[PDB]
């Protein structure tokens, strides 16, 4: 599967979240920013590797970041 | 030439039977669990 | 000129380099 | 603190005293680039062949050895090297010398280790070393003795190139 | 500390005594690199070669088993006067007495487990070997004959290329007078 | 039951066979240069055949001699081949009473060389044409 | 990752004062910064001398000129090394 | 699904993905599942042992199929008129028309004529018939066998070297330069006197003689002597015909210059005189570094004591030691950039002074020897710079290489690259100017208003070396120089007579059209630099993508947002600079091959006048060229060359493909 990672200069404006085609970053209670929240990706056997999430992130460079790795039948986006 | 028998024996050999059996081998190989 | 007796001869010195080179393939597998 | 034979020259760093024949002659400094174990066992081996170099050439003046006077003619001192090299004398000579130098390679591979002195062989057959002090007396006669041969032999063959004599023809006339 | 043999080398640390004919005359250090055992049962063989060698070239010189190609004195000569089809069979019957010998254990690591001490093929017909003094005496006689007959078979066979006459006749052919 | 003198003195046979053999190649190719348009020499080509062809023929006849004369000390009884040093212990290859034809080749040889620098293309054919009779009495000779 | 390993005697020789350490020296560590300016000069002078002597070279050279004329990059590494000594106080 | 078993990822793969990346990630073993140092670096060793089994195999094989079905027997007594074979053709599909056009070179059977040049090679030094072609080829064969066995043993148990041993720099410096390269040069030097050189004097040396022919008639007396120059007195007459003794000399070591008359090569006293002075130096080279005795040069402290005291190289080499000893990858590079450099050495030199007897009218085998060594020259390169960047990728530790050389490369990387970038468009855009302006002035009818710029420099580099063709009468082209006075005793007049023939490859004469050239030769250097240059300096990151180095050195892309991010990798970057390889080796190729075809044609001037714009090298080398390569078959029958008019259409078709 691929690796999804949430670094901490995520400032909580859960546009990963919403740009994900696949549910897998979800938002989480924080107190790092000011928004007090912050992304999570728990469901990373779902995620094809798209990068919408880091298209939709606003900070200097992002905060959350996909590393591509093993290649799976949902990750390959298989509907067969 | 010496031996003119052998590239009449060894290329319809080398040129069909042992790729024939190296794809049927390395198929086998590559699509076993 | 070469005769056959020479090529069998080359030959058999080519399949003892393939006995070699199948237990080199083999080691360099583990 | 001086040089004792060179007054108006600071001592040598790497000469102690406690070798034989050391006067603290260095102006040069050698001793500070060359290992001192190693420096010894070259001036004893430059030594010990001009000892044997310099009785040589006196013998050969004095006499000859059966059948020898075929082969060389009249050709005295360093002449006959060429001709016994077309003879087998200097080769095997060379062959038997490298055997015993590459024993003498391992002795001085001892020797840069601290394990070895310079020069020790260990080779006194006839008992001679009986006595620490008669031992410092021969180690210094032999040293001097062999820089003495040295230049002795430098002067037999440099003599012999300008005459064609020898050391004791050039002192028979 | 320092080796018998050579007073001015230490003493090699693989050499201490145990082994028979050691005087510690190893200068150039192969029992650090190499296995001793290996090198004794190396030793034992070459000694042993040369030993029937010596024995042969000097009863070849002299006699030989009747024929025209077996007739010739000299040993360097009768190997290419002599049919090579016994040539071949004296080569066989060697290689099958290594097998047999060996026990088929042939390698260096191979030949040691379940060790045989070096040089002891378990071969004592005769059966001398039982009285243990008489032993250790044939052992340091066997080693020293065994070094004596590769010196005496290395002159032999290269006085033989050199004059060709054979041992004895090379003997008794050395010129007072040569031209040089 | 042949000896080790007996294989080398039937390899070196066979390569006399062989020069000798491939003799009437380098005699078709002069007579192909005397029948042409242009009938010139080809100098080089005569000199490279004798240079590899003879030279190897001539060396296998003095080598055949020299096992012939000496027997096994020639074959490897006296050690490997030397120049200077010690001294020769074999006789020389001239005592085989097979020489004579190794005499006769060599200076054939030289006759085809001198006809190689001199054009004349008749001078090449005889005297190919004599060193394969001068080949085949050594080969029926030696047996 | 693994130990690099060096030869026996391997010290540390980075530097960044105005000389380097005598140990760049190696076994002329302990040569006087005048025995090595006297060497150079020494070594030039026998160098150049022998190359202006086998510089219309032919098929029988001297040997000896041969040999002294490699003195003539050896002065070189000579006066680097007597300005090292020179900067290090001796 | 266990093919890859090196990578559990690429094993649970389900599609066919799988194969292919499995194929492709095979010998990357520094990214196998669970590699260690160790055992990372005996693999190395044993597939090192295998490559060179493949490359003695190979030999092997060329020297049996020649032995067999060549012509090397009939080729040694007329090599300028033999066509040299290289195998023989078994090809059921042919028809008998074929057959019977593919039977040349004297033989009754289809067969290829070779190009490889290896009968001008085993000619020279000293094979002569095919039996010794046959038993080297044998002998080939068992060294192959020795090394596969070498490489199996040396995996097994208590032969498998440590980490110590591979990282020992100083002793295979040592063995490799005094050994491997001193030792080998000193023994093909011995092989040339005492088995080359008689064969090419006419004389058969071989195992069953060579203890009692000796090389010199005075024997080693010389040498032991010291009279050494002995061995050069009585060199080869310019009346020897090659391989025989007619006017052949007794010399074995000599400085001649120049080359055979007849042979048009390099003599090979000369030759064998360069290898035993090659082994000399190497082997003195050998003896530089400490192993085992104190004596010695130590690397490291040779690399940390280079700092220059002005402080404009930062700390200077200090910690390149370590970082270079702990990666392959830096090793890789700098041992492809020397050989890529040597390979292109040898193209160069090779045509300009060939060693091979009557090589140098063999025009096929010059043209293919060029094109192929310099081809072999571009792949290389291109790998060095590859792996440089893996190597920033991989191995490269910042902190362990603290104001070093590398950091301070990488910290004016922007500098670099972008003066890579001005050369570049210079070179481009004036090149290019020149080129369409002279079509453009050639189109309108007005050729003298060409831009023609005389290489003067090169020209000058030429009359320097003693071509008096230009009138610069300076060093070895003027009398009177000293540099003209130091050498004329040992190899000027053979020299000179070989650079102001017009008969060779020695210094052609160079005119406008090699000025231009040789600039688009340089913009396209400069250009495939500045693509390797800047993939290898920004494959750490970039501003686009600052954590570059967290995805590898080869991935896709990084998506389309950030603007898009296509061939963002330093893997993308060798992609690019393939083509760019691709088109410099072209450009050389195409300029050695128009020139020398005109040249061998007689019609030198045609290039000379046509090489100055681009329609003249469409034109007069494509297009007039192409004319017996495309009619290798036609409606009206076929000939020999055939093969090649399916072969170049074959390329014009995959490289199509491709795109
Ligand atoms: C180009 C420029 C060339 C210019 C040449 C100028 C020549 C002048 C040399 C300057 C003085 C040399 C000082 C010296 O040497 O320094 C003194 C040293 C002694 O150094 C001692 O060396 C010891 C270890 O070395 C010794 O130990 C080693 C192992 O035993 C060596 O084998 C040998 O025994 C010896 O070098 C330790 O390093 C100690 O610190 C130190 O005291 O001498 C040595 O090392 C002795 C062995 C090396 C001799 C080097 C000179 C020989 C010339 C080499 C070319 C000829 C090669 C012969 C090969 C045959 C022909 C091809
Ligand atoms: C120069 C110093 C020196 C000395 C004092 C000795 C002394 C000795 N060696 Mg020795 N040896 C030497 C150098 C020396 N060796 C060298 C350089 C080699 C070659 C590496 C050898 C190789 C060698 C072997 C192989 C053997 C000896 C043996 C012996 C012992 C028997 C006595 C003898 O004459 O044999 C000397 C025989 C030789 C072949 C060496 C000749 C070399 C010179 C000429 C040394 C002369 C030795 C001297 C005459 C004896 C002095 C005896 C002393 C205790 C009073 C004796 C203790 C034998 C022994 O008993 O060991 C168990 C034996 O088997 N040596
Ligand atoms: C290192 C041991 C050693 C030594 C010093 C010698 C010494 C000698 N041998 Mg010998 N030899 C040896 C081992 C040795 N051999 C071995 C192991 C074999 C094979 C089983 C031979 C086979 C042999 C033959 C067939 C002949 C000699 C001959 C000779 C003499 C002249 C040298 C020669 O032609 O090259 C030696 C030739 C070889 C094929 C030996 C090569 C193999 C060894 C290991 C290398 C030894 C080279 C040696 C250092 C040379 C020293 C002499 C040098 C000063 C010129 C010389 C006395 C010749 C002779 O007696 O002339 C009348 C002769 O015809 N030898
Ligand atoms: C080096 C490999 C090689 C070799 C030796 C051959 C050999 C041949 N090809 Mg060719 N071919 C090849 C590669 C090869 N091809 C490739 C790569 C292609 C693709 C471009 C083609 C495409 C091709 C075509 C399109 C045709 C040939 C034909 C032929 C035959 C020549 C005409 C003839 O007399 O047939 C007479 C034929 C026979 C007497 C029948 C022979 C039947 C064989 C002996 C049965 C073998 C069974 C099998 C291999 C057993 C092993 C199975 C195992 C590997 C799993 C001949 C057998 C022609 C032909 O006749 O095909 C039969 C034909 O039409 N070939
Ligand atoms: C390398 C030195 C060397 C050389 C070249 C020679 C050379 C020679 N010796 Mg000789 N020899 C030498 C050392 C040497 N010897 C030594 C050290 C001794 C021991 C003292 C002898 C003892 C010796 C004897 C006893 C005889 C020769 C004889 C001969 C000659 C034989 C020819 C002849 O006169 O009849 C020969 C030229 C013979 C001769 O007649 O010469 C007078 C003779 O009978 N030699
Ligand atoms: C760029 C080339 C280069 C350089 C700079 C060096 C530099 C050095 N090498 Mg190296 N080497 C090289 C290439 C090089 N090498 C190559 C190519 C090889 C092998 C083929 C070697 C093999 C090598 C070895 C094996 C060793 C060195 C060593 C050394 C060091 C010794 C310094 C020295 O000689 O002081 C010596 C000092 C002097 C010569 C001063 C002269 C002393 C007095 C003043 C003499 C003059 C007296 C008077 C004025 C003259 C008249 C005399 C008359 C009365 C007789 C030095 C750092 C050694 C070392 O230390 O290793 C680290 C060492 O063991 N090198
Ligand atoms: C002696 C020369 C040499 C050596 C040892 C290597 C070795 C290597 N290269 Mg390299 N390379 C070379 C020349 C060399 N290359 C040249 C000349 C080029 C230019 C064409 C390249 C271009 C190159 C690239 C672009 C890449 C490598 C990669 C690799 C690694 C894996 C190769 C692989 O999986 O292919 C297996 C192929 C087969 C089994 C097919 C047969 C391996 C360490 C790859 C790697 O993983 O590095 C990170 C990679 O991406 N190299
Ligand atoms: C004939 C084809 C061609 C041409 C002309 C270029 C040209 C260029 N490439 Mg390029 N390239 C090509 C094919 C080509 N490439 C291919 C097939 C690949 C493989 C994918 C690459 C891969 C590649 C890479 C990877 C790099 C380049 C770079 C460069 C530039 C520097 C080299 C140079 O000469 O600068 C001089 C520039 C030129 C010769 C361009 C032509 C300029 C024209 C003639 C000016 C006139 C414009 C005209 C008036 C406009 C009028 C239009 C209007 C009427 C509508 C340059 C823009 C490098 C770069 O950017 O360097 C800075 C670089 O990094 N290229
Ligand atoms: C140690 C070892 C021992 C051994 C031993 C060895 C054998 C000991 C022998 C050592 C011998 C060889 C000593 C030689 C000395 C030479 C002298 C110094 C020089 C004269 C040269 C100068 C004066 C001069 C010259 C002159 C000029 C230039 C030219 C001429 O016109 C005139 C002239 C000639 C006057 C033994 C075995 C006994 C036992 C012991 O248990 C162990
Ligand atoms: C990117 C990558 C990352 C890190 C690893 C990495 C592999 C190190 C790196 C890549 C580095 C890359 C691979 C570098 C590749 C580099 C290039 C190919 C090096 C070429 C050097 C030419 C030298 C200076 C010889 C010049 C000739 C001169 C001295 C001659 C003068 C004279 C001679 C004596 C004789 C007469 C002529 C004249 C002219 C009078
Ligand atoms: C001790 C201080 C000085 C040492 C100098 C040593 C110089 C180098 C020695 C050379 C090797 C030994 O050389 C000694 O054996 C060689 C054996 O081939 C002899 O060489 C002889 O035989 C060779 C082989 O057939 C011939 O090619 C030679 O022409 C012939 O001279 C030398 O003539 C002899 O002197």
């Amino acid at each position: 599967s691929h690796s999804v990672k949430v670094y901490d200069t995520c400032i909580g404006c859960t546009q990963c979240v919403r740009a994900c085609p696949c549910d897998v970053l979800e938002m989480v209670s924080w107190d790092g920013c000011k928004a007090g929240q912050i992304a999570s990706a728990p469901r990373t056997e779902d995620c094809i590797g798209c990068k919408r999430c880091e298209t939709a992130c606003p900070t200097d460079f992002l905060s959350v970041r996909v590393y591509l790795g093993g290649e799976t039948t949902r990750s390959m986006g298989l509907a067969y | 030439m010496t031996a003119a028998y052998l590239p009449s024996i060894l290329v319809p050999i080398i040129g069909l039977i042992f790729p024939g059996l190296v794809m049927a081998f390395a198929f086998i190989y590559i699509e076993q669990d | 000129m070469i005769s056959d007796t020479q090529i069998f001869i080359a030959l058999i010195l080519a399949l003892v380099s393939l006995v070699l080179a199948i237990r080199l393939g083999r080691a360099l597998y583990q | 603190a001086m040089s004792d034979s060179v007054p108006f020259l600071k001592q040598p760093e790497a000469l102690d005293g406690s070798m034989a024949g050391d006067v603290g002659f260095d102006p040069l400094g050698f001793s500070s680039i060359g290992d001192i174990n190693f420096l010894r066992e070259a001036e004893l081996k430059h030594g010990r062949i001009a000892m044997l170099a310099a009785a040589g050439s006196i013998a050969q003046d004095i006499f000859t050895f059966p059948g020898v006077s075929k082969v060389v003619g009249t050709a005295k001192m360093t002449g006959v090297h060429d001709i016994l090299v077309k003879q087998g004398a200097m080769g095997q000579l060379l062959l038997w010398l490298s055997f015993l130098e590459v024993f003498g390679t391992i002795a001085l591979l001892e020797t840069l280790d601290g394990k070895r002195a310079p020069g020790d062989f260990k080779f006194d057959p006839l008992n001679f070393s009986k006595n620490p002090e008669t031992f410092k007396r021969y180690q210094l006669a032999e040293i001097k003795n062999g820089r003495l041969a040295m230049m002795g032999v430098g002067g037999m063959v440099h003599g012999y190139f300008i005459t064609g004599k020898g050391p004791l023809e050039l002192l028979g006339n | 500390d320092m080796s018998a043999s050579v007073p001015f080398l230490p003493r090699p640390a693989a050499l201490d005594g145990s082994m028979v004919g050691d005087v510690g005359f190893d200068p150039l250090g192969f029992t650090t690199k190499y296995d001793i055992k290996w090198l004794r049962e190396a030793e034992l063989k070459h000694g042993r070669v040369c030993m029937l060698a010596s024995l042969g070239c000097i009863v070849q010189e002299f006699v030989h088993l009747p024929s025209e190609a077996t007739s010739n004195p000299v040993a360097s000569e009768a190997f290419f006067q002599v049919p090579a089809g016994g040539l071949w069979q004296i080569f066989a019957a060697i290689g099958i007495i290594e097998h047999f010998s060996n026990n088929f254990k042939m390698s260096g690591s191979t030949m040691f487990s379940d060790g045989r001490a070096p040089g002891d093929l378990s071969f004592d017909p005769l059966n001398f070997g039982k009285n243990p003094s008489a032993r250790a005496r044939y052992e340091l006689a066997e080693i020293k004959n065994g070094r004596l007959a590769m010196m005496g078979f290395s002159g032999m066979i290269h006085g033989c290329f050199i004059t060709g006459k054979g041992p004895l006749g090379a003997l008794g052919s050395l010129d007072w007078h040569q031209s040089f | 039951a042949a000896s080790i003198t007996d294989k080398q003195k039937t390899v070196l046979a066979g390569k006399i066979t062989v020069a000798a053999n491939k003799v009437p190649v380098l005699t078709a190719a002069v007579e192909k240069m005397k029948s042409g348009k242009k009938p010139k020499m080809d100098r080089d080509y005569v000199l490279r055949f004798s240079a590899l062809y003879l030279t190897t023929l001539v060396d296998a006849m003095d080598q055949y001699c020299l096992r012939d004369a000496n027997g096994a000390k020639a074959a490897g009884g006296a050690g490997i081949p030397k120049v200077g040093g010690f001294k020769s212990t074999l006789a020389p290859s001239s005592a085989s009473a097979l020489y004579g034809n190794v005499d006769s080749i060599k200076e054939d040889m030289q006759t085809i060389r001198d006809a190689a620098f001199k054009g004349d293309f008749d001078g090449v054919i005889k005297a190919a044409g004599d060193i394969q009779t001068s080949a085949t009495a050594f080969l029926g000779q030696a047996n | 990752y693994s130990p690099v390993p060096s030869p026996e005697g391997t010290k540390e020789v980075y530097w960044e004062t105005k000389a380097p350490s005598s140990d760049v020296l190696g076994i002329g560590a302990g040569v006087s910064s005048g025995n090595f300016a006297a060497s150079s000069v020494v070594a030039l002078m026998i160098g150049g001398f022998c190359t202006g002597q086998v510089i219309p070279l032919t098929s029988d050279p001297n040997p000896l000129f041969l040999i002294g004329s490699f003195l003539l990059p050896y002065s070189w590494a000579l006066h680097v090394a007597a300005w090292i000594q020179k900067n290090n106080g001796k | 699904t266990k093919f890859p078993k090196f990578s559990q990822a690429l094993a649970q793969d389900p599609a066919t993905r799988r194969i292919w990346y499995g194929l492709a990630t095979a010998h990357d073993l520094e990214s196998h599942d669970g590699m260690t140092e160790e055992n990372l670096y005996q693999k190395i060793f044993a597939s090192h042992f295998g490559h060179l089994a493949v490359i003695f195999l190979w030999t092997s094989g060329n020297l049996f199929h020649l032995a067999w079905q060549g012509n090397f027997e009939q080729w040694v007594l007329n090599p300028l008129k033999v066509k040299p074979i290289a195998h023989a053709i078994w090809d059921p599909h042919f028809g008998q028309p074929a057959v019977k056009a593919f039977t040349k070179g004297g033989v009754s059977y289809p067969v290829n004529i070779a190009t490889s040049g290896v009968y001008h090679w085993w000619y020279t030094i000293g094979m002569r018939s095919n039996t010794d072609l046959y038993a080297g080829s044998l002998f080939l064969l068992f060294l192959a066998g020795v090394f596969l066995f070498a490489g199996w043993l040396h995996l097994q148990p208590k032969f498998r070297p440590g980490l110590s041993w591979f990282k020992n720099n100083e002793s295979r410096l040592n063995h490799h330069l005094s050994g491997l390269f001193g030792f080998s040069s000193l023994a093909w030097s011995a092989h040339l006197i005492h088995v080359a050189i008689p064969e090419a004097r006419g004389q058969h040396v071989g195992w069953d003689n060579f203890t009692k022919v000796a090389p010199h008639p005075a024997g080693l007396q010389p040498f032991f002597s010291g009279n050494w120059g002995v061995y050069a007195a009585a060199p080869d007459t310019t009346n020897h015909i090659f391989g025989t003794s007619e006017g052949a000399g007794t010399a074995i070591l000599t400085f001649l210059g120049g080359f055979h008359p007849q042979t048009q090569a390099l003599w090979l006293t000369d030759i064998a005189h360069h290898h035993l002075a090659i082994g000399v130096v190497f082997i003195f080279a050998g003896h530089m570094y400490r192993t085992n005795w104190g004596i010695g040069h130590s690397l490291k402290e040779i690399l940390d004591a280079h700092r220059p005291p002005g402080g404009r190289l930062g700390a200077g080499h200090k910690g390149i030691f370590e970082t270079l000893t702990n990666s392959l990858h830096f090793q890789l590079g700098l041992a492809l950039a020397s050989l890529g450099v040597i390979t292109s050495l040898v193209a160069q030199h090779m045509y300009a002074l060939p060693s091979y007897a009557f090589i140098a009218k063999d025009y096929v085998t010059q043209s293919a020897l060029y094109t192929h060594h310099q081809y072999i020259a571009g792949f290389l390169m291109v790998g060095a710079f590859a792996h440089g960047a893996i190597f920033f990728v991989r191995d490269y530790d910042p902190e362990q290489n603290k104001n070093n050389v590398l950091a301070r490369i990488l910290d004016h990387k922007e500098a670099i690259i972008s003066h890579l970038s001005w050369v570049s468009l210079f070179l481009g855009f004036h090149t290019l100017g020149i080129y369409v302006h002279n079509d453009v002035v050639v189109a309108f009818g007005t050729p003298e208003k060409q831009i023609l710029v005389e290489p003067v420099f090169a020209q000058w580099i030429q009359a320097s070396s003693g071509k008096a063709l230009y009138g610069f009468d300076v060093f070895l082209s003027s009398s009177n120089s000293v540099a003209t006075n130091a050498s004329s005793n040992i190899w000027l007049p053979g020299w000179l007579e070989a650079i102001n023939s017009g008969k060779n490859s020695l210094f052609l004469p160079i005119g406008p059209g090699d000025f231009l050239i040789h600039h688009a030769i340089a913009l396209a250097l400069h250009t495939t630099t500045l693509i390797l240059v800047k993939g290898a300096l920004d494959a750490r990151g970039s501003k686009l993508m600052p954590d570059k180095k967290d995805f590898g050195y080869s991935f896709p892309c990084d998506g389309p947002g950030r603007g898009g991010t296509c061939d963002i990798s330093a893997w993308d970057a060798f992609y690019l600079s393939m083509f760019w390889m691709l088109n410099t080796i072209g450009w050389v190729t195409f300029y050695w091959h128009w020139k020398h075809v005109t040249i061998w044609q007689g019609n030198a001037g045609q290039f000379n006048e046509s090489s100055t714009y681009i329609m003249g090298w469409l034109r007069d080398y494509l297009w007039l060229n192409s004319s017996p390569l495309i009619n290798g078959y036609n409606p009206f029958g076929m000939n020999s060359l055939s093969v090649w008019s399916w072969m170049f259409l074959f390329g014009h078709l995959i490289w199509a493909t491709g795109f």
